[PDB]
């Protein structure tokens, strides 16, 4: 059995109120007085803020509160902030065998922000790598809050589509995104073409940077 | 306050018996009052529960993972450890250790809830791609990276399998502008990443900027200095 | 048996106690005597014997002794430091442990202060570890004070249930009480053979009598006050105790 | 300083008994640290 965290994803506007439900099976999960909630930042251990069914431990924000109704458990917030984008899980003490059950996770998003500009930075293969009989171009993208970036790579005049790897966008602390791409080259091809470039397109807009061998 | 830390990693192969070990600090194990537990989480997926030990030696396990996992206590170094045998490819997960509160039952096992302080979580993977050490290059600060008051320099650490790898700047000194980007998985099967930091353009070579590369599954530790291009 | 946190207390009283059937029964895994070595029990008399009974783990039988520490001796059952009795213990895995776990055997694991010797505490108040008051509800630093051995038949020794009985001989200031039993031997009439008739110690030849006591009189005396007849307790016949032969 | 023996002899005066055969029948030993 598994107390389906009601909905998977969740949208929210910064400031007002979000309520997350958590339904499950019968009184072995709902009709008890033992439920808890956990907040896990992306890349960190989770952290409780609600226990028993509605108790705040020693030092948390007062926006966090929950309640119980029948076979569903509720968790609500009373004013949103930009630092509250995380996942959220439910706990519960059954009687079956799995002792304790866990939620499936809800994604809280803070819809509302100004289109940022993807800061781009490009690096050519360093000297030791040239001596190492290889070459790699490094294209870094950062701070571009709406995450639909894409990238294209350029030799002196033409596009290239071989030897490039592209990270999926990853969320930073400031809740905008970052990405990276790598270009594989033999140093003889590095000096073959007079210059390369990395271009990134984002909401129609485009910014490109360029580097030439020495 | 209390703290928890896990140890005993390594690119474990298939059909082995891996062993993690959680150590505690700030509270004795054999004190009663708390039940030490283990929770795994496969990546991009939800949590699931594994087991617990009390200070007496009473154990419990998940019935889906039953007959496969034993967890035990050392009261001499204040630590507890699991061993999961006959490992398949599905156990590539992040493994936390935490303690539980575990309210008193009534002549029928004790019920537990909420938990408390979660370990640190050490990603443990299971494949047959062996392991490899990282190759490091310094990406020099350049005028193509320079703009006005600041210029960026960094370190490229590439071609390693054993996912958890770390690069610091100046033994952990610089926290301004230091950003390590998510590692990328190539077609070759090995990871790669690059960590970059911006620093005033008046300070291109002036101060120390040495990236400290540490690879924990292996034992690689190398410091590389980044200087402007020749 | 009885729990470990509410042990029983039987007050054995005026009787004939035979600690030999205990001492040699070979069924006991632990038989320690402290005030008095075991073989001399069937030769002494006290005022009261108390017997306390309970059930513990296998490896907590070493805390039932004068001057120990641990979850059991601290606050479940404390023995004074000049104990006098004996401690008996035997394994009982087949009786008390049941598949799925026997959760009816509890023990106390939190108390404000260690027990006085032979003190007993069956309260069930929510213990308060931290400074925050508890108000009768559970939570962090507010713990229920009783835990339960979950005994199961596939437990290694030292986790299987042991039953324990603690005999404590006490001697207040009364006139007497329970003592061991006294043996006896055949009576050989007609032969200066030492004798003891339930207390009467003497020497001489014993002979069949023809006097008739009253049916509550044990022995007869002469003028100048010397024992000269007895009655055999078992068969109740009068025998003349003529002094031995001399000259 | 391993003193404190226990025996059968009861030791009529000025004699001393040295030997080790166990009073184990859980277990006992005629010596104590
Ligand atoms: C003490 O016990 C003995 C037996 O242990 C009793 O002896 C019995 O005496 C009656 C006489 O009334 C005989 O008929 C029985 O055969 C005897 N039994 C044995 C085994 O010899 C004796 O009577 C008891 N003492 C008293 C005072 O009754
Ligand atoms: C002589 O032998 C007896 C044996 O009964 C022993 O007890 C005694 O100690 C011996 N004499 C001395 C002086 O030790």
């Amino acid at each position: 059995q598994s107390a389906l965290t009601q909905p998977a994803s969740v949208s929210g506007s910064p400031g007002q109120s979000i309520t997350i439900s958590c339904t499950g099976t019968s009184s072995d999960v709902g009709g008890y007085n033992y439920v808890s909630w956990y907040q896990q930042h992306p890349g960190k251990a989770p952290k409780l803020m609600i226990y028993d069914v509605s108790n705040r431990p020693s030092g948390v924000s007062n926006r966090f509160s929950g309640s119980k109704s029948g076979n569903t458990a509720s968790l609500t917030i009373s004013g949103l902030q930009a630092e509250d984008e995380a996942d959220y899980y439910c706990s519960s003490y059954t009687s079956s065998s799995t002792l304790v059950v866990f939620g499936g996770g809800t994604k809280l998003t803070v819809l509302g922000q100004p289109k940022a500009a993807p800061s781009v930075t490009l690096f050519p293969p360093s000297s030791e790598e040239l001596q190492a009989n290889k070459a790699t171009l490094v294209c870094l993208i950062s701070d571009f809050y709406p995450g639909a970036v894409t990238v294209a790579w350029k030799a002196d005049s033409s596009p290239v589509k071989a030897g490039v790897e592209t990270t999926t966008p990853s969320k930073q602390s400031n809740n905008k995104y970052a990405a990276s791409s790598y270009l594989s080259l033999t140093p003889e091809q590095w000096k073959s073409h007079r210059s390369y470039s990395c271009q990134v397109t984002h909401e129609g807009s485009t910014v490109e940077k360029t580097v030439a061998p020495t | 306050q209390v703290q928890l830390q896990e140890s005993g990693p390594g690119l474990v192969k298939p059909s082995e018996t891996l062993s993690l070990t959680c150590t505690v600090s700030g509270d004795s194990v054999s004190s009663g009052s708390y039940y030490w537990s283990w929770i795994r989480q496969p990546p991009g997926k939800g949590l699931e529960w594994i087991g617990y030990i009390y200070y007496s030696g009473s154990t419990n396990y998940n019935p889906s993972l039953k007959s496969r996992v034993t967890i035990s206590v050392d009261t001499s170094k204040n630590q507890f450890s699991l061993k999961l045998s006959s490992v398949t490819a599905a156990d590539t997960a992040v493994y936390y250790c935490a303690r539980e509160r575990c309210y008193y039952g009534s002549g029928r096992a004790p019920r537990c809830v909420w938990f408390d302080p979660w370990g640190q979580g050490t990603l443990v993977t299971v494949s047959s791609a062996s392991t490899k050490g990282p190759s490091v290059f310094p990406l020099a600060p350049s005028s193509k990276s320079t703009s006005g008051g600041t210029a960026a320099l960094g370190c490229l650490v590439k071609d390693y399998f054993p996912e958890p790898v770390t690069v610091s700047w100046n033994s952990g000194a610089l926290t301004s502008g230091v950003h390590t980007f998510p590692a990328v998985l190539q077609s070759s099967g090995l990871y790669s990443l690059s960590s970059v930091v911006t620093v005033p353009s008046s300070s291109l070579g002036t101060q120390t900027y040495i990236c400290n590369v540490n690879h924990k599954p292996s034992n690689t530790k190398v410091d590389k200095k980044v200087e402007p291009k020749s | 048996f009885a729990s470990v946190y509410a042990w029983n207390r039987k007050r054995i009283s005026n009787c004939v106690a035979d600690y030999s059937v205990l001492y040699n029964s070979a069924s006991f895994s632990t038989f320690k005597c402290y005030g008095v070595s075991p073989t001399k029990l069937n030769d002494l008399c006290f005022t009261n014997v108390y017997a306390d009974s309970f059930v513990i783990r296998g490896d907590e039988v070493r805390q039932i002794a004068p001057g120990q520490t641990g979850k059991i001796a601290d606050y479940n059952y404390k023995l004074p430091d000049d104990f006098t009795g004996c401690v008996i213990a035997w394994n009982s895995n087949n009786l008390d442990s049941k598949v799925g776990g026997n959760y009816n055997y509890l023990y106390r694991l939190f108390r404000k202060s260690n027990l006085k010797p032979f003190e007993r505490d069956i309260s069930t108040e929510i213990y308060q570890a931290g400074s925050t008051p508890c108000n009768g509800v559970e939570g962090f630093n507010c713990y229920f004070p009783l835990q339960s051995y979950g005994f199961q038949p596939t437990n290694g020794v030292g986790y299987q249930p042991y039953r324990v009985v603690v005999l404590s001989f006490e001697l207040l200031h009364a006139p007497a009480t329970v003592c061991g039993p006294k043996k006896s031997t055949n009576l050989v009439k007609n032969k200066c053979v030492n004798f003891n008739f339930n207390g009467l110690t003497g020497t001489g030849v014993l002979t069949e009598s023809n006097k008739k006591f009253l049916p509550f009189q044990q022995f007869g005396r002469d003028i100048a006050d010397t024992t000269d007849a007895v009655r055999d307790p078992q068969t109740l016949e009068i025998l003349d105790i003529t002094p031995c032969s001399f000259g």
